[PDB]
């Protein structure tokens, strides 16, 4: 039984590079070949490149041309992805792959069983920022049950969490995960459905708490009904 | 270059159910270079099946695979909930790797159409220069909604994203939450603001809607 | 550097059964034909013995 450990998560500047490890833990070494596969935030898995580690055997993406570099260093025993010229594209969850199962020969063209955790590369030319929540009214713009809720928008590390009148209010909640703005900056939306009898009756405030950054909002949700 | 298509992009099952994923290759490509891996809940991938027919270790007598030369197909006889997923074919054949786009597997339901709202932004963001127009999809289980934002009756593309919520353990319902962001001159450039859905238990497209004011 | 594992050598199986079956036949006829030879790995003492 072989295993694959890699490096914690990462913040990088667009335009520079990242730097990610990879090692192996009980198993051969120059054998199999290690590959990348990395993920986008929510679309299909990429193969960033392949690479046997002492041999030399190794290929790039055609996409990933003179900014793809894969090296390694056998007193650590460890492999080391290196990515240059970073836009908001590379962002993402990369992966070190690995197949296993007297042979000295060396292979390239084999699948993978063997997955590391992943490590979490962010490209965002931004700080450790607090958010700043939003109401969501609700209105007549039905039938008995509306909705409102609040409305998470430019923050960072993106721990945030999102309670409803303090832990009391728990069904009905649907907290939507956070998405990368262009801008360099996380934002979500967390909404919820009431009965529309206690619209001007029961108080609904929200609580988000954003940790790295120190921050507990406590916003109201007013309707105005246009 | 050699890539893979999966055809059953969404495939729904029930208990006991059987279902037959499939995998499309471009060229002709040998038996001995497809592999079946599972992914459930954006979790590690677990490999199923290698060599398009032989079964890892330890996966269980349910996943049954088969194919050559074009097409590779994955059978499931039966499932309990633990194998609900994505599940991926790759081919590891030649110097170039390429997986499957991913094929989902929902626990089958008697359909329900969504009940969609739609929320206009709010001043307080106003003031900041920005613009969100909220568009919501609520408990409906066939999945492939379809959102369409439509400013003045004029469709727009690009700046409007969406998210999706898994599919909940009670009722096995869907939930989309689609996000129109614009600026604060764009916003004002138009007043009727709205979202058409189209979906299978709805028998017709409904359109959400409301005015700049 | 890099990965360990001990030195060895590799006979040809086939090269060596041939060459053991035409010695047997040479030995035989010093210590009698149709009869039954052995030998087993060494005895003990020096390493280099
Ligand atoms: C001295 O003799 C040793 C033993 O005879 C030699 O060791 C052998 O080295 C060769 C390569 O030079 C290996 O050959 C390869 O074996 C691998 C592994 O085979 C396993 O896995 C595949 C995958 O399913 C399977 O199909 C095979 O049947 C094996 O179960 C193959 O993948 C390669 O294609 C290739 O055939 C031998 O396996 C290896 N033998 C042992 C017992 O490990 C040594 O190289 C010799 N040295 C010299 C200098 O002559
Ligand atoms: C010792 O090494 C030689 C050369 O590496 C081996 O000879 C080769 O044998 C293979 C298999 O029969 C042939 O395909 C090559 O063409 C041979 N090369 C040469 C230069 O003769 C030999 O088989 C090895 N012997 C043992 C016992 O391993
Ligand atoms: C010979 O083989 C036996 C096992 O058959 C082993 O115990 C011994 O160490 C070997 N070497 C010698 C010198 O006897």
């Amino acid at each position: 039984q072989v295993q694959l450990v890699q490096s914690g998560a990462e913040v990088r500047k667009p335009g520079s590079s990242v730097t990610i490890s990879c090692k192996p833990v009980g198993g051969t070494f120059t054998n199999f070949a290690i590959h990348w596969v990395r993920q986008a935030p929510g679309q299909g898995l990429e193969w960033v490149g392949g690479r046997v580690p002492v041999v030399g055997i190794y290929k790039y993406g055609k996409k990933f041309h003179d900014r793809l570099r894969l090296y390694e260093d056998d007193p650590m025993k460890t492999v080391f992805l290196e990515l240059r010229s970073l836009t908001s594209d590379d962002t993402g969850v990369y992966y070190c792959t690995r197949w296993r199962g007297y042979d000295t020969s060396s292979y390239y063209n084999d699948a993978s069983d063997v997955w590391g955790p992943g490590t979490k590369v962010i490209v965002s030319a931004a700080s450790t920022k607090g958010p700043s929540v939003f109401p969501l009214a609700p209105s007549s713009k039905s039938g008995g049950t509306a909705a409102l809720g609040c409305l998470v928008k430019d923050y960072f590390p993106e721990p945030v969490t999102v309670s409803w009148n303090s832990g009391a209010l728990t069904s009905g909640v649907h907290t939507f995960p956070a998405v990368l703005q262009s801008s360099g900056l996380y934002s979500l939306s967390s909404v919820v459905t009431v009965p529309s009898s206690s619209l001007g009756t029961q108080t609904y405030i929200c609580n988000v708490n954003h940790k790295p950054s120190n921050t507990k909002v406590d916003k109201k949700v007013e309707p105005k009904s246009c | 270059e050699i890539v893979l298509t999966q055809s059953p992009v969404t495939l729904s099952l029930s208990s006991g159910e059987t279902g037959t994923l499939s995998c499309r290759a471009s060229q002709n490509i040998s038996s001995s270079w497809i592999a079946w891996y599972q992914q459930r809940r954006g979790q590690v991938p677990r490999l199923l099946i290698s060599a398009a027919s032989a079964r890892a270790a330890g996966i269980p007598d349910r996943f049954t695979g088969r194919g050559s030369g074009t097409d590779f197909t994955l059978t499931i006889t039966r499932l309990e909930p633990e194998d609900f997923g994505v599940y991926s074919c790759q081919y590891y054949g030649g110097s170039f790797f390429t997986f499957g786009p991913g094929t989902q597997v929902d626990v089958k339901r008697t359909v329900a159409a969504p009940s969609v709202f739609i929320f206009p932004p709010s001043d307080e963001q106003l003031k900041s220069g920005t613009a969100s127009v909220v568009c919501l999809l609520n408990n409906f289980y066939p999945r492939e909604a379809k959102v369409q934002w439509k400013v003045d009756n004029a469709l727009q593309s690009g700046n409007s994203q969406e998210s999706v919520t898994e599919q909940d353990s009670k009722d096995s319902t869907y939930s989309l939450s689609s996000t129109l962001t614009l600026s604060k001159a764009d916003y004002e450039k138009h007043k009727v603001y709205a979202c058409e859905v189209t979906h299978q238990g709805l028998s017709s497209p409904v359109t959400k809607s409301f005015n700049r004011g | 550097i890099g990965d360990i594992r001990q030195a060895h050598c590799n006979v040809s199986k086939a090269t060596w059964n041939e060459t053991l079956g035409k010695v047997v036949k040479q030995l035989r006829k010093h210590f009698g034909n149709n009869t039954i030879i052995r030998f087993a790995n060494s005895s003990g003492g020096d390493l280099e013995v």
